[PDB]
């Protein structure tokens, strides 16, 4: 039911970074995938969103152009794809599921995981 | 007219449910739900919040007796009245599998086996519906045990999931009528000089929110002596001037629908109360009594009789029998609107017309000729 | 006080019954029917006698129904 | 008409036949023994009839038509036959053998 | 022509029976005359004169022995002989109940848990007809089965009546022949330029009482190798002369009834001796037998070939098989209609024509142009 | 001596089978079955053995249809 | 376009086997096949090589058991174990004949009665086809046993045979497509100034032996959302060029089939992905989610609305539901083909016609009155 | 990679779906299924018990199929 | 399953016979018949065939328009009419069945009988 994510570190601004966010258990090829971020004690903050088939993409527009994110079905794995990290990007993030199956629109979250952390 | 409605799935409705069983970790959500309770509501994965049910419980007879037993290499079933009870309720899910065998996964009507009339009654008392339409269904299983579909959904993880599907009514109370047409012709001795048309809107007519809906299949509507219980799925929308049609043909508001042939028959057409006997070219057309032989005798053109005290038609061959409802019928004597029309010049091949149309090419044709 | 009346106009030749009363289906309600079954592995024991042979028989009859219900699940319906 | 010539006339033992025309697999054995009726133990040149061993096999073609006998039997004895059944209903027997 | 014929009610005349056993004090008159005797005579009180069965009489069995022992707070049945027993009893009276709870009242074809034919045969027995009407139906009692309604009447006053309605056969013994038409179309290399008609006039034809009935559908009649077993329920009557249409097309006694249309496809007709193949365009049309193959190709045009010696009619990609019953075929060696009218000027469209009405059409037209 | 015979116009492509013989349905014959049952209105009768237990079973079982058959009469037939 | 497909016997390979089962010294060969082995394989008197099984011996019990018995004047069966195994092994022989009481003869669909399951799958087995066809009907045991016919043969010489006839499937693995039609018209505020047409070749399209094949009813096939599961006794044959019309419309080489009228009506057609919803006059055409209502609101005119996201497509006062697949949907932006004709001169009374067809009937029309 | 597509035609206001497999019924095969059965002239033997009573009210069953099987296999089938 | 024929004896070149060929047990009345002759020791020739329907007839093309079948299915028999008899028809004949019923084309015989002789 759990799904774990990596990519830790620090990394200097200017260096580009990909983490990725296995699933296990639930059946990945009819949901979709959100990303989002929280600085350590401040409030969570809304990041790209990647549809359950993989045409339709939506980025945060406080932070977009510089971003991109992948998914993948056959090793029902996403990717996110970062360049140019600044320094306010420092915190941590989360890849988590929706709670409705097969729509193009999307609600919420339903399921979390152990988010990795950046810089 | 039966193509100009529009075509649309039977049963998606539960299709759709039924792909939603199958994703994994879904089918064990309802299992926990009906843990040590039979009726309860669950929240699937898509959204929705179905109503289940957990009919003939047989784990706990197979399970709990019959399975330590059987697994010893000298089995000995004591009497032979625990056989006779085993065999009555594995009869059950005998008949399910072959009723589902033949239809390849989608059954309508749903059958007594699938779903019992004693649990219907305990399915409909908890839909989230008002208090009217529940009236309507408890007092009418029979009807909506015949709009029902059931599908196989899933067999998965040790257990058997099929969705019933039941129709939900959301209009009642209006005021359903229904048209009966029929060929008038003109008369003549001479054959082929005689033009004629027919009305083709024949059907069930009542109003759905501020509009007239239109069924246009008279065979796919239901009687219980004041409901008509049919669907939307087979039916188009007019707007709401096509009662004026019926009073005044000749109204500019609202064209009405003909066809028009130069051929006539004989046919008559049996309405709720009386036939619409319409008898041409050499036949005899009578309305008899069953105790009194022939008391009438029609003669060309149409005619109307009413079942008070008439019991069978008969035109030339057939014996048609009449409906012997009771309701005050009436007759307006008014005029054949053929005469208008001159046999010589005529649209006669027409199959989807209207009463402009047929007049714009009577104008053209007549004007034409007019040049020189 | 009346309920059916029916009115013929000699004019178009075309009769009409009035006074019915409606009900429509506008859209469908779904409802899951879960049935709970037992699944046997084979009946190992065997037997001379009359009233074993009868469960021996039925339990059988009840696994080729499940084993015949198996495969007609991956097809989808047609409807 | 189609002559029909079958060889070797008056000889395991396998007989073969030709044919005038082509005929595809019309081909009939027939198998008479010395005095009696002519029973049939073949049909379209491959499908034994019922009543005959598995011994006897047949081969046919365009051109020629071939029957092989897998082993000799003391009641095996006696006159065979061939026969054609072509589209139209002539039909021509020809030569026979001695075995 | 399937919109010809007249709409009349199915069973009216089994409604209205069942119409007057709820009216008080009747039942009790069926009651009283089924006393100590199974069949009786009885008559209503609509004037009828109905015959009775007392079909599975059942209170005998319950409340003479069942009924004193469950009422005494401490039952003991003897042995399990009793039980299996009376479950054979019970079982033809759930699966009436079970048959009627999904056509709600209506029940066709009367099954055999309803009227066996143990039952049907000694009810046939008594009906006031002629002793050959009662011959023909009682070697055939799986057609007459299924063509009879049942009805729910009546639970009251403690007992149980299902008016079952049997259809009754008039006309016996009058020859009917059955024609199969094809549409016969001209052929050229350029496509778009040939015309073509079709006769509509397809189905069964015979004689009732000095005229001729005509049912347009061609699948509402059965076969019995010499019988055919419709209903004139559906049958428009014409005039005795409609058999000159066949050998006198250009007859001026009687117009046939022709459709035309500029297209052309390869569709075969299977009559019951032969099929009339007519392939058109660029298609392969063959006849071939089971046991030699290709035996027969076709030319363009309309083609007959019988069933002596022709096992199989290929079309294209289809393949028609042959009714294989034993009749004298024949050939009327003519010439095709079609090259008479000129392709030029041609009424195209139509879908209820005749060969007269199509004639004024060509006769106008042709004319009017030669004016000047 | 014949029964079937069938011929084939060339002109108008349009073969016919004479020689079968009628059977039309002119009018109906109206029956009434009545089946007689008894009406029964509770066991009050107990017991933890099996021969009475399948016989209460049935019993109830013929009270379901009784009663599921008493609310079928109220509709109309539609015919 | 239902009446343009020829029409033959649906079941004549089947009453021909019959018919030579009964002819004197047959029945014997068949019961000396199967001696003392269930499945064998038999070469009737008609050339063929049927496949013969033994199902339900029931000569084993009657005549060695329970013949002796009853017929000594002082029968006394020893206990009740033995006739309930009597029952069950008498039941299957009993519903056979129920099932043959009303057909008639001829049952459709073969009931799990008749041919079960446990034997159907040792039946295709040992049939001469290929080992892809086999795999083919292996798998769809539902689906072959809905397209399969049984006769009752013969039960002459104390002996009950039936000939069960089972399809055999030829043409595998090819694509086959299917299009939709709506009946696009143009909009104008004034009623009765409007005209339009729709094309009427809708149904199945696939390759046959580089041809294709074309079934107009679209009710009369299968879907397991990769196979069709058609049968091409009822279909029509193409050039193969009808491929052409879709994408080009008023190409040369092929002629499209259009129907034309003077009525719009506001319906929709569900297709395999979303509904081609087409609303007219004055209708509020809507399509709805099941989480959010009111999503999309149409315009006057065709238009197409996806699977994604939308769950219900509301015109006027239906509701249609849409099917759930999961397919790449696409868009082709072109412009209406109503606007190049002119409504003044139109002949809008078609019911079978062709582009060419109506272009020629304009262009007889228009070019006439430009002769002064 | 994908089964089932579907496009539209703004023109013609026609879609088409695309990717579907073929399953056509060409001809078909004849297979005789032979059931055997044994006849019975009459029962002549009686008793007042029970577990008789039984085989031959059924025997009786049996034999009215037979029976009434019998003449329905002198029609022709009609299909 | 048997068929019997009769007509034997000895007639001068120049007179007419007329031989039968009985059949009892399998279906008449469905079924084809041929003519083949044989001379003592030589091989067998065809000579006419009869359909089950009466209608077509084939005889030999050496032997033509002396020779003359019928066939009756009301007694069940055949009937071969010769005339003008020439001295190398004296030869054993054969009345045989075939194996296919009720067919227009013919394949072969399958039933044979004791023939009888002429002249
Ligand atoms: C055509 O119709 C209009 C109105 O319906 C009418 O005024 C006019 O007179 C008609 N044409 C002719 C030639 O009469
Ligand atoms: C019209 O038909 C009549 C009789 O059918 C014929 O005499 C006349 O010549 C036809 N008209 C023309 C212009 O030929
Ligand atoms: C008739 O059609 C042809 C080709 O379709 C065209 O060239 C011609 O101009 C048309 N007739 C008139 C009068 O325009």
């Amino acid at each position: 039911v759990q799904l774990v994510e990596s990519g830790g570190g620090v990394v200097q601004p200017g260096r580009s970074l990909r983490l990725s966010c296995a699933a296990s258990g639930f059946s990945f090829s009819h949901y979709a995938m959100h990303w989002v971020r929280q600085a350590p004690g401040k409030g969570l903050e809304w990041v790209a969103v990647i549809s359950y088939d993989g045409e339709n993409t939506y980025y945060a527009d406080s932070v977009k152009g510089r971003f991109s994110i992948s998914r993948d079905n056959s090793k029902n794995t996403v990717s996110l794809q970062m360049n140019s990290l600044r320094p306010e990007d420092t915190a941590l993030y989360y890849c988590a599921r929706d709670r409705i199956v097969d729509d193009y629109y999307y609600y919420g979250m339903d399921v979390w995981g152990q988010g990795a952390t950046v810089t | 007219l039966g193509f100009l409605l529009g075509v649309g799935s039977a049963c998606a409705s539960g299709i759709a449910v039924s792909k939603v069983l199958h994703l994994e970790g879904e089918v064990n959500k309802i299992k926990s739900a009906l843990l040590s309770t039979n009726k309860a509501v669950v929240s699937l994965s898509n959204g929705v919040s179905v109503l289940t049910i957990k009919v003939l419980d047989l784990k706990n007879y197979i399970d709990k007796q019959l399975l330590p037993i059987v697994n010893k290499q000298s089995c000995s079933i004591s009497n032979i009245e625990t056989v006779i009870e085993f065999q009555q309720k594995n009869n059950r899910l005998l008949e399910i599998t072959r009723e589902f065998s033949v239809n390849a996964g989608v059954t309508t009507p749903v059958s007594t086996y699938m779903l019992t009339n004693s649990e219907l009654l305990s399915l409909i008392n908890d839909m989230p519906i008002t208090n009217d339409q529940k009236k309507l269904m408890s007092s009418n299983v029979q009807i909506v045990r015949q709009q029902s579909y059931s599908i196989m959904s899933i067999i998965k993880e040790e257990v058997l999931a099929y969705v019933v599907q039941l129709p939900l009514y959301g209009v009642i109370d209006t005021p359903c009528w229904k048209l009966h047409t029929s060929p008038l012709c003109t008369t003549n001795t001479k054959e082929g000089s005689n033009i004629c048309l027919t009305r083709t809107d024949r059907g069930w007519y009542c109003d759905n929110a501020g509009s007239v809906s239109f069924f246009p299949q008279a065979e796919t509507c239901k009687v219980q002596s004041n409901r008509v219980f049919c669907d939307t799925m087979n039916s188009l929308t007019l707007p709401s001037e096509v009662n004026l049609c019926n009073i005044d043909i000749f109204n500019p508001k609202y064209d009405c629908k003909i066809m028009t042939s130069k051929t006539d028959v004989s046919s008559s057409v049996i309405t709720s109360l009386g036939a619409i006997v319409s008898c041409y070219g050499k036949t005899k057309c009578t309305a008899s009594n069953k105790n009194r032989g022939i008391i009438k005798t029609f003669s060309n053109g149409c005619d109307y009789v009413s079942n008070k005290g008439v019991d069978t038609v008969s035109v030339g061959n057939t014996l048609y029998y009449v409906n012997k409802q009771e309701g005050k019928s009436l007759y307006v004597k008014g005029e054949p609107i053929i005469n208008f029309y001159d046999p010589l010049v005529f649209p006669s091949s027409e199959f989807d017309a209207s009463i402009s149309q047929v007049n714009e090419k009577i104008n053209q044709s007549l004007a034409f000729i007019r040049k020189s | 006080s009346q309920n059916i009346t029916e009115e013929f106009y000699q004019s178009t030749c075309s009769a009409v019954s009035k006074g019915y009363l409606s009900a429509l289906r506008t859209g469908w309600y779904t409802s899951v029917i879960t049935i709970e079954l037992s699944n046997i592995k084979e009946n190992k024991c065997n037997g001379t006698d009359a009233k074993v042979k009868l469960i021996k028989q039925e339990l059988d009859k009840y696994k080729n129904a499940v084993t015949e219900l198996q495969l007609l699940m991956q097809s989808t319906p047609a409807c | 008409d189609i002559q029909m010539t079958q060889s070797p006339s008056s000889l395991r033992v396998t007989i073969t036949c030709q044919a005038s025309q082509d005929i595809k697999k019309y081909l009939n054995w027939y198998h008479q023994k010395p005095g009696k009726v002519p029973e049939l133990l073949m049909h379209d040149a491959s499908n034994l009839e019922t009543g005959v061993p598995s011994r006897f096999s047949g081969r046919g073609s365009g051109t020629d038509f071939t029957l092989t006998i897998s082993s000799l039997q003391p009641e095996d004895i006696g006159t065979y036959y061939c026969q054609q059944y072509d589209n139209l209903p002539p039909l021509t027997f020809g030569g026979g053998t001695k075995v």
